[PDB]
């Protein structure tokens, strides 16, 4: 009486929603993970929702040679 | 089991209905299951009783009713 998935895929899906709701919708929620991983970030780019840059978690050492500053030397003390 | 004579009209039940033939929508079926609608309704009944007057009397300062026919100590 229970439908078979590989012969009639859609009929099985309706039965599982109605007769095994906890198992069926776990698979549906579990599959929404990958679905939003494919839809939203492309969607967000189009609307202009840009990703924030990472915050610094270490001292941000400036790239390049040292600037050769002249100021606040020892003669400036006192 | 049945009385003698012809079977009572419509005594035989109709055949069982398959899942496919149930006259109730999936959204309602899924909603009641996950939301526990009939359990919520039963809880709501208790709140209605929570605000109704209690039946308790404060014995021995108050007494329950007895009749002139009441049979106690001889
Ligand atoms: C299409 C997707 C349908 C999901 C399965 C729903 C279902 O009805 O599974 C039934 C099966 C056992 O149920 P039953 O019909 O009683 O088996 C009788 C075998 N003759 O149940 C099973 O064997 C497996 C049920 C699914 C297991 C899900 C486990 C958690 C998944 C979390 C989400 C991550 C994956 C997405
Ligand atoms: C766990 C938390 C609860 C999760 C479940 C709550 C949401 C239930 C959403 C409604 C389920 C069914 C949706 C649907 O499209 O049903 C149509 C179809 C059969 O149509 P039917 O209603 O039977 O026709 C009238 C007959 N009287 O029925 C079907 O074919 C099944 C289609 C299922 C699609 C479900 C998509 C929504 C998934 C919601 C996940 C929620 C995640 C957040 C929590
Ligand atoms: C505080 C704020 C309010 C809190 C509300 C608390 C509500 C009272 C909680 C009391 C404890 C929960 C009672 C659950 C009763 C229960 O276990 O029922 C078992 C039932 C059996 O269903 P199953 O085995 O899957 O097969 C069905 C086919 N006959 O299985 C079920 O019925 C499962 C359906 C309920 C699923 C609820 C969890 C999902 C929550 C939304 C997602």
């Amino acid at each position: 009486t229970t439908p078979r998935f590989w012969s009639t895929p859609l009929k099985y899906c309706r039965w599982a929603a109605r007769e095994r709701p906890a198992l069926f919708f776990s698979v549906v929620i579990g599959a929404l993970g990958p679905v939003t991983l494919a839809t939203v970030p492309p969607l967000r780019r189009l609307i202009g929702d840009v990703d924030a840059a990472p915050i610094p978690l270490t001292y941000p050492i400036p790239p390049g040679p040292r600037k050769q500053l002249k100021g606040y030397d020892d003669d400036t003390e006192d | 089991a049945t009385p003698a004579g012809p079977p009572p009209k419509n005594f035989r039940l109709p055949p069982p209905k398959n899942w496919d033939e149930e006259s109730e929508s999936t959204i309602d079926k899924v909603g009641k299951y996950f939301l526990m609608t009939e359990m919520l309704r039963g809880m709501y009944v208790l709140l209605e009783q929570f605000f109704r007057p209690p039946y308790t009397i404060y014995y021995p300062f108050e007494k329950g009713p007895i009749s002139p026919r009441f049979r106690g100590e001889h």
